[PDB]
């Protein structure tokens, strides 16, 4: 398997979508993402897309900071 | 668009381009300024991405440059609310709501369980102690 | 563990863009015109209710309003704006969401044109 | 423990401390009234194996008062992988010849299922590690015990994260960092063998041992922990087991 690259954020009027690559072979894929200080939420559970919308975890306070990752999953 | 007869009507921006169709000269052509040309067409010709009603699930779709923002209904998310938050009930997603232990199921509902010395209780998810000194509790605290 | 790759960090209130607002209205009172910008909704939601983008960024969003031989500028802590014109004389009207603190993605596309 | 602060008496009540021939060797953490889960590297000088004794209810070394409890240690069971000298499956199975009693000053934290902790309670930043280990790199230990709340890192981070070393041990699957890279708060020598437990959803769970790290609280690097997780059907199984004539047991892992 091989890492998601080229993670980039989408987001207008708080609509956060996290995109990366590259297509899916063989691999599925799972999201987390956390602020600085808190736990790490998996979100798009082991989804095929290269996209993830994230909004409804960021939304929860704008003006924090958040990291996400990009886990690869092989089958 | 102009057909011969509706020419001789002068100048019009609603006719024109909002009435009918106008071209980037036909904006000129009113507008005069470039510049003040452009700031309209830069809408105007861009196209309204929500035309195909990508937002599913009794969502509300907001034209945006080349792109759209899909508002969802409080139990989805997604670009366009393709996901249903109802369907995401599995051990992954936050423990799947159980307090101590969760196990999955395909086909049906994943279960929650407890450590020895808790029992679940009826809401299907919580546990509680069994015994006077649980593991993982401060007694001088509770 | 799986491999895995970090994204770049994101701080919604200072990065998100802003979106392209509509111009809600206009009308005249005498020689002074009003026009008047559509609350922009936002994702961000308070107790089943999309919050608009005034109600996030408060005093840190204006809209600028350009109206018209160049052209007129005109800004608002609202939604608002409150100009002079000359009677018999039919202007159009674009305005742009601006949070004037922000270094970077500091203002919105422009809104489609409209005209008296 | 270094930056941390002092555990409040009773509020660490799973910490053990392991004596041999009465000198404090290590720390423990009690997961039922008679297994105690420590480090194997802390009995890598061990001669007189009749010797260890594991205390539950301690709190200040420098007094006795009613809630602290002894038991005589009847087994060290440690992984046959472990090398003495070495790293790797730094982790101990203690069978106490006499179950505790447990008080409100004497509580077994919960030992977790290995999918549960693999998914859930490894995602959750901050756990609690403890000791009465050294409360600088080479300073003096502590009397009083001491406990510090430190962030979990997956390996890829810490590695990118970590100070190049020369022969550095390598962090294996049976281990992970935790704790802050800026000289200021980490675990220490001292507080090895004893508990990283993670709160969630109302109940303590051990996820860690002290196990070692780049002196303690060194700039660019991570106190490193023995990951609990890995051994779960091995510490099961062997609690199942009957006892034998010698103390130290070089069981077999997986
Ligand atoms: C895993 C092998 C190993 C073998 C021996 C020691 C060892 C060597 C020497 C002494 C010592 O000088 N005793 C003096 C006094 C404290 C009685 C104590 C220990 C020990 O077992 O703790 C250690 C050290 N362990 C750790 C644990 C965590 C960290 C961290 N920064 N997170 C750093 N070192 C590790
Ligand atoms: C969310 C979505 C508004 O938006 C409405 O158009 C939809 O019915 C729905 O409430
Ligand atoms: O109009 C734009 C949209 O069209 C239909 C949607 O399913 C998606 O393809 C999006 O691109
Ligand atoms: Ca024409
Ligand atoms: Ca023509
Ligand atoms: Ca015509
Ligand atoms: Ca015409
Ligand atoms: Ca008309
Ligand atoms: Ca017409
Ligand atoms: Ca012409
Ligand atoms: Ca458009
Ligand atoms: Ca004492």
């Amino acid at each position: 398997t091989v890492a998601a690259y080229n993670l980039t954020w989408k987001s207008t009027n708080f609509k956060t979508i996290l995109e990366w690559e590259p297509k899916p072979v063989n691999q599925v894929y799972t999201v987390q993402i956390s602020t600085k200080s808190g736990d790490w939420k998996s979100k798009c559970f082991y989804t095929t897309d290269t996209e993830c919308d994230l909004t409804d975890e960021i939304v929860k306070d704008v003006k924090q900071t958040y990291l996400a990752r990009v886990f690869s999953y092989p089958a | 668009a102009n057909a011969f007869l509706e020419e001789l009507r002068p100048g019009s921006l609603e006719r024109e381009c909002k009435e009918e169709q106008c071209s980037f000269e036909e904006a000129r052509e009113i507008f005069k300024d470039a510049e003040r040309t452009k700031l309209f067409w830069i809408s105007y010709s861009d196209g309204d991405q929500c035309a195909s009603s990508p937002c599913q699930n009794g969502g509300s779709c907001k034209d945006q440059l080349q792109s759209y923002i899909c508002f969802c209904l409080p139990a989805f998310e997604g670009r366009n609310c393709e996901t249903h938050k109802d369907d995401q009930l599995i051990c992954v997603n936050e423990n799947g709501g159980c307090e101590q232990y969760c196990s999955d199921h395909t086909g049906t509902k994943r279960s929650c369980r407890c450590h020895e010395g808790y029992s679940l209780l009826a809401d299907g998810v919580s546990c509680t102690p069994t015994v006077e000194y649980p593991c993982g509790k401060i007694p001088i605290l509770e | 563990e799986p491999l895995y790759e970090n994204s770049p960090e994101f701080t919604p209130y200072l990065e998100t863009n802003l979106g392209q607002p509509t111009i809600q209205s206009f009308e005249q009172v005498g020689t002074k015109v009003n026009v008047t910008v559509e609350d922009e909704r936002t994702l961000v939601r308070r107790n089943n209710t999309f919050l608009s983008l005034r109600d996030v960024f408060g005093k840190d969003l204006i809209y600028t309003l350009y109206y018209w031989s160049g052209k007129k500028t005109a800004k608002t802590n609202t939604n608002e704006f409150l100009i002079d014109v000359d009677k018999g004389e039919n202007y159009c009207f674009s305005v742009q969401a601006v949070i004037p603190s922000r270094t970077v993605n500091r203002k919105s596309t422009d809104s489609p044109v409209e005209c008296m | 423990i270094v930056g941390g602060k002092v555990c409040p008496k009773g509020e660490c009540p799973w910490q053990v401390l392991l004596l041999v021939n009465g000198a404090q060797l290590c720390g423990g953490t009690l997961i039922n009234t008679i297994w105690v889960v420590s480090a194997a590297h802390c009995f890598d000088k061990i001669k007189n194996w009749r010797n260890l004794i594991a205390v539950l209810g301690e709190h200040d070394l420098s007094e006795h008062d009613g809630d602290e409890q002894s038991r005589r240690v009847a087994q060290v069971i440690i992984p046959s992988t472990y090398v003495p000298g070495t790293t790797n499956h730094d982790i101990a199975l203690l069978r106490l010849h006499q179950p505790v009693v447990l008080t409100d000053h004497v509580v077994p934290l919960c030992l977790p299922e290995r999918t549960f902790s693999e998914r859930t309670l490894a995602f959750v930043r901050f756990s609690l590690v403890s000791g009465w280990g050294q409360l600088l790199d080479r300073g003096a230990t502590a009397l009083e015990l001491m406990v510090l709340n430190v962030p979990r890192l997956m390996t890829q981070d810490c590695l990118q994260q970590s100070r190049k070393v020369g022969d550095s041990p390598n962090i294996t699957e049976y281990m992970f960092c935790a704790g802050y890279s800026d000289g200021s708060k980490d675990s220490c020598k001292g507080d090895s063998g004893g508990p990283h437990a993670t709160h969630y959803r109302g109940t303590w769970y051990l996820t860690g041992i002290v196990s070692w790290g780049q002196g303690c609280a060194t700039v660019g690097h991570f106190g490193v922990y023995t990951r609990v997780s890995q051994y779960i059907e091995w510490l099961q199984k062997l609690m199942r087991s009957e006892p034998r004539p010698g103390v130290l047991l070089r069981a077999p892992f997986p």
